[PDB]
Protein backbone atom coordinates (compact mmCIF):
# COMPACT_ATOMS: atom_id res chain seq x y z
CA UNK A 1 0.00 0.00 0.00
CA UNK A 2 3.03 2.35 -0.24
CA UNK A 3 3.01 4.90 -2.30
CA UNK A 4 5.49 7.82 -3.61
CA UNK A 5 4.08 10.42 -3.98
CA UNK A 6 5.50 11.61 -7.48
CA UNK A 7 2.98 12.15 -10.26
CA UNK A 8 2.32 9.38 -11.22
CA UNK A 9 3.01 8.04 -8.10
CA UNK A 10 5.35 4.56 -7.71
CA UNK A 11 3.07 2.09 -5.56
CA UNK A 12 3.79 -1.43 -3.61
CA UNK A 13 1.96 -4.08 -3.02
CA UNK A 14 1.89 -2.68 0.98
CA UNK B 1 18.34 37.75 2.31
CA UNK B 2 18.95 35.04 5.44
CA UNK B 3 17.99 31.75 5.07
CA UNK B 4 14.46 30.23 6.31
CA UNK B 5 12.99 34.38 6.29
CA UNK B 6 10.24 34.77 3.69
CA UNK B 7 9.80 38.37 2.50
CA UNK B 8 5.91 37.42 2.56
CA UNK B 9 5.11 36.12 5.50
CA UNK B 10 3.43 32.57 5.69
CA UNK B 11 -0.54 32.73 6.62
CA UNK B 12 -1.76 29.93 8.84
CA UNK B 13 -4.69 28.38 6.96
CA UNK B 14 -8.58 30.36 7.96
CA UNK B 15 -2.04 18.53 -1.06
CA UNK B 16 -5.11 17.53 0.46
CA UNK B 17 -6.88 19.86 2.87
CA UNK B 18 -4.78 22.96 4.18
CA UNK B 19 -5.18 26.09 1.54
CA UNK B 20 -3.60 28.15 -1.09
CA UNK B 21 -0.57 29.43 0.45
CA UNK B 22 0.41 33.45 0.47
CA UNK B 23 2.45 34.35 -3.29
CA UNK B 24 5.31 33.89 -2.76
CA UNK B 25 5.66 33.24 1.27
CA UNK B 26 7.44 29.79 0.74
CA UNK B 27 10.47 30.74 -1.75
CA UNK B 28 12.69 27.65 -1.47
CA UNK B 29 9.50 25.84 -2.91
CA UNK B 30 10.63 24.74 -6.09
CA UNK B 31 9.01 22.69 -9.22
CA UNK B 32 10.22 19.87 -11.00
CA UNK B 33 9.62 19.64 -14.91
CA UNK B 34 10.60 17.70 -17.32
CA UNK B 35 12.40 19.16 -20.23
CA UNK B 36 8.83 19.44 -22.07
CA UNK B 37 7.18 21.14 -18.98
CA UNK B 38 5.36 18.48 -16.73
CA UNK B 39 5.34 19.22 -13.42
CA UNK B 40 6.01 16.21 -11.41
CA UNK B 41 7.85 16.97 -7.88
CA UNK B 42 8.80 19.25 -6.14
CA UNK B 43 12.17 20.31 -4.37
CA UNK B 44 13.83 22.95 -2.06
CA UNK B 45 16.21 24.92 -2.85
CA UNK B 46 18.56 25.27 -0.04
CA UNK B 47 21.19 27.41 -1.47
CA UNK B 48 21.75 29.35 -4.66
CA UNK B 49 23.09 26.40 -6.72
CA UNK B 50 21.81 23.34 -5.34
CA UNK B 51 18.17 21.68 -5.21
CA UNK B 52 17.03 18.89 -2.66
CA UNK B 53 14.18 16.53 -3.62
CA UNK B 54 13.37 12.85 -3.23
CA UNK B 55 15.59 10.29 -5.35
CA UNK B 56 12.25 8.54 -6.53
CA UNK B 57 11.83 11.70 -8.55
CA UNK B 58 14.75 10.71 -10.74
CA UNK B 59 13.78 7.15 -11.85
CA UNK B 60 12.49 8.85 -15.29
CA UNK B 61 15.81 9.68 -16.33
CA UNK B 62 19.59 9.51 -15.48
CA UNK B 63 20.38 12.48 -17.50
CA UNK B 64 20.75 15.73 -15.85
CA UNK B 65 19.31 17.74 -19.48
CA UNK B 66 15.86 15.86 -18.94
CA UNK B 67 15.23 18.16 -15.81
CA UNK B 68 14.61 21.88 -15.29
CA UNK B 69 13.83 23.50 -12.19
CA UNK B 70 11.32 26.17 -11.63
CA UNK B 71 12.18 29.36 -8.31
CA UNK B 72 9.37 31.47 -7.60
CA UNK B 73 6.34 30.45 -9.15
CA UNK B 74 2.80 30.52 -7.58
CA UNK B 75 0.87 28.81 -10.61
CA UNK B 76 1.52 25.70 -11.73
CA UNK B 77 0.97 26.35 -15.40
CA UNK B 78 0.33 30.17 -16.13
CA UNK B 79 4.00 31.10 -14.58
CA UNK B 80 4.21 34.63 -14.00
CA UNK B 81 6.83 36.51 -15.85
CA UNK B 82 9.51 36.68 -12.93
CA UNK B 83 10.04 33.23 -12.70
CA UNK B 84 12.88 31.32 -12.88
CA UNK B 85 13.66 28.72 -15.11
CA UNK B 86 17.23 26.65 -14.95
CA UNK B 87 17.98 23.31 -16.42
CA UNK B 88 19.79 21.09 -13.92
CA UNK B 89 23.30 20.04 -15.17
CA UNK B 90 24.51 17.20 -12.70
CA UNK B 91 22.17 14.67 -10.34
CA UNK B 92 23.73 13.17 -7.22
CA UNK B 93 21.77 10.73 -5.20
CA UNK B 94 22.52 9.59 -1.86
CA UNK B 95 24.34 6.71 -1.80
CA UNK B 96 23.11 4.12 0.52
CA UNK B 97 19.90 4.38 -1.61
CA UNK B 98 17.72 6.39 0.80
CA UNK B 99 14.79 8.48 -1.15
CA UNK B 100 16.84 11.83 -1.26
CA UNK B 101 18.99 13.45 -3.83
CA UNK B 102 20.60 16.94 -4.92
CA UNK B 103 20.41 18.93 -8.24
CA UNK B 104 23.01 21.03 -8.70
CA UNK B 105 21.52 24.04 -11.23
CA UNK B 106 23.39 25.02 -14.57
CA UNK B 107 23.16 28.54 -13.12
CA UNK B 108 23.12 29.70 -9.30
CA UNK B 109 19.36 30.92 -8.86
CA UNK B 110 19.08 34.59 -8.41
CA UNK B 111 17.52 35.29 -4.69
CA UNK B 112 15.35 37.85 -4.75
CA UNK B 113 11.97 38.53 -2.47
CA UNK B 114 10.45 35.57 -4.05
CA UNK B 115 13.22 33.25 -4.57
CA UNK B 116 15.34 32.50 -1.15
CA UNK B 117 16.88 29.21 0.24
CA UNK B 118 15.74 27.47 3.26
CA UNK B 119 17.89 26.57 6.09
CA UNK B 120 19.18 22.82 6.92
CA UNK B 121 19.29 21.79 10.27
CA UNK B 122 21.73 20.37 12.48
CA UNK B 123 23.14 17.22 11.83
CA UNK B 124 21.04 14.44 13.57
CA UNK B 125 18.88 16.36 15.31
CA UNK B 126 14.94 15.15 16.04
CA UNK B 127 12.40 17.09 15.76
CA UNK B 128 10.52 16.82 19.06
CA UNK B 129 6.79 14.75 18.76
CA UNK B 130 4.11 17.53 18.37
CA UNK B 131 5.98 20.23 16.43
CA UNK B 132 3.91 22.28 14.27
CA UNK B 133 5.53 22.36 10.97
CA UNK B 134 4.16 23.33 7.22
CA UNK B 135 4.46 21.03 4.07
CA UNK B 136 3.62 22.51 0.48
CA UNK B 137 3.69 21.77 -2.85
CA UNK B 138 1.37 21.45 -6.35
CA UNK B 139 0.42 17.81 -5.76
CA UNK B 140 -3.23 16.17 -6.16
CA UNK B 141 -5.89 17.87 -3.92
CA UNK B 142 -8.40 14.82 -3.49
CA UNK B 143 -11.46 17.44 -3.78
CA UNK B 144 -10.22 19.71 -1.28
CA UNK B 145 -10.08 23.05 -3.43
CA UNK B 146 -6.44 25.28 -4.32
CA UNK B 147 -6.11 22.76 -7.44
CA UNK B 148 -2.84 24.13 -9.95
CA UNK B 149 -1.67 26.55 -7.18
CA UNK B 150 0.80 26.48 -4.15
CA UNK B 151 -0.95 24.64 -1.50
CA UNK B 152 0.13 24.75 2.24
CA UNK B 153 -0.82 22.55 5.53
CA UNK B 154 0.34 23.01 9.19
CA UNK B 155 0.75 19.26 10.32
CA UNK B 156 2.18 18.16 13.84
CA UNK B 157 5.48 15.58 13.57
CA UNK B 158 4.13 12.13 15.10
CA UNK B 159 7.16 10.14 16.87
CA UNK B 160 8.50 7.46 14.99
CA UNK B 161 7.74 4.91 18.12
CA UNK B 162 3.51 5.97 17.97
CA UNK B 163 3.82 6.06 14.36
CA UNK B 164 5.08 2.63 13.77
CA UNK B 165 2.24 0.93 15.85
CA UNK B 166 0.34 -1.64 14.68
CA UNK B 167 -2.70 0.79 14.41
CA UNK B 168 -0.98 3.31 12.76
CA UNK B 169 1.91 2.16 10.05
CA UNK B 170 2.81 -1.10 11.54
CA UNK B 171 6.46 -0.91 11.42
CA UNK B 172 7.25 0.63 7.96
CA UNK B 173 8.95 3.98 9.20
CA UNK B 174 12.74 4.33 9.28
CA UNK B 175 14.93 5.99 11.71
CA UNK B 176 15.77 7.89 8.93
CA UNK B 177 12.36 9.17 8.00
CA UNK B 178 9.58 10.79 10.08
CA UNK B 179 5.86 11.01 10.25
CA UNK B 180 3.75 14.00 10.10
CA UNK B 181 0.21 14.46 9.74
CA UNK B 182 -3.74 14.43 11.41
CA UNK B 183 -4.03 11.10 13.06
CA UNK B 184 -7.98 11.78 12.13
CA UNK B 185 -7.49 11.81 8.77
CA UNK B 186 -8.31 14.93 6.05
CA UNK B 187 -5.00 16.65 5.54
CA UNK B 188 -1.96 14.90 3.52
CA UNK B 189 1.08 15.68 1.23
CA UNK B 190 -0.01 13.62 -2.61
CA UNK B 191 0.92 12.73 -5.68
CA UNK B 192 3.27 15.77 -7.50
CA UNK B 193 4.26 17.08 -3.64
CA UNK B 194 7.39 14.61 -3.32
CA UNK B 195 10.44 16.00 -3.17
CA UNK B 196 9.27 19.44 -1.50
CA UNK B 197 9.56 20.97 1.82
CA UNK B 198 8.59 19.67 5.49
CA UNK B 199 9.60 22.82 7.44
CA UNK B 200 9.32 23.93 11.21
CA UNK B 201 9.28 27.54 12.49
CA UNK B 202 12.69 27.60 14.89
CA UNK B 203 12.62 31.20 16.89
CA UNK B 204 12.93 33.25 13.45
CA UNK B 205 12.94 31.29 10.57
CA UNK B 206 12.06 27.41 8.80
CA UNK B 207 14.35 25.31 9.34
CA UNK B 208 13.87 22.39 6.54
CA UNK B 209 13.04 18.74 8.46
CA UNK B 210 11.59 16.63 6.07
CA UNK B 211 11.23 16.19 2.45
CA UNK B 212 8.04 14.58 1.08
CA UNK B 213 8.71 10.82 0.49
CA UNK B 214 5.53 8.30 0.51
CA UNK B 215 2.73 7.19 2.50
CA UNK B 216 -0.15 4.85 2.57
CA UNK B 217 -2.61 6.62 0.27
CA UNK B 218 -3.36 10.19 1.02
CA UNK B 219 -5.38 11.49 3.86
CA UNK B 220 -6.95 8.72 5.43
CA UNK B 221 -7.71 8.09 8.97
CA UNK B 222 -4.61 6.92 10.79
CA UNK B 223 -2.22 6.98 8.14
CA UNK B 224 0.05 10.02 8.06
CA UNK B 225 2.60 11.12 5.59
CA UNK B 226 6.20 9.98 5.63
CA UNK B 227 8.87 12.13 4.80
CA UNK B 228 12.82 11.93 4.58
CA UNK B 229 14.37 12.75 8.04
CA UNK B 230 16.59 16.13 6.10
CA UNK B 231 19.01 15.92 9.52
CA UNK B 232 20.70 12.48 9.04
CA UNK B 233 21.27 13.49 5.30
CA UNK B 234 22.85 16.95 6.17
CA UNK B 235 26.78 15.63 6.94
CA UNK B 236 26.07 13.80 3.39
CA UNK B 237 24.30 17.14 1.50
CA UNK B 238 26.92 19.44 2.75
CA UNK B 239 29.73 17.20 1.24
CA UNK B 240 28.28 17.42 -2.30
CA UNK B 241 27.85 21.20 -1.82
CA UNK B 242 31.05 21.78 -1.20
CA UNK B 243 32.82 19.55 -3.24
CA UNK B 244 30.98 20.38 -6.12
Amino acid sequence: GRCYKSKPPICFPD
Amino acid sequence: FDCGKPQVEPKKCPVVGGCVAHPHSWPWQVSLRTRFGMHFCGGTLISPEWVLTAAHCLEKSPRPSSYKVILGAHQEVNLEPHVQEIEVSRLFLEPTRKDIALLKLSSPAVITDKVIPACLPSPNYVVADRTECFITGWGETQGTFGAGLLKEAQLPVIENKVCNRYEFLNGRVQSTELCAGHLAGGTDSCQGDSGGPLVCFEKDKYILQGVTSWGLGCARPNKPGVYVRVSRFVTWIEGVMRNN
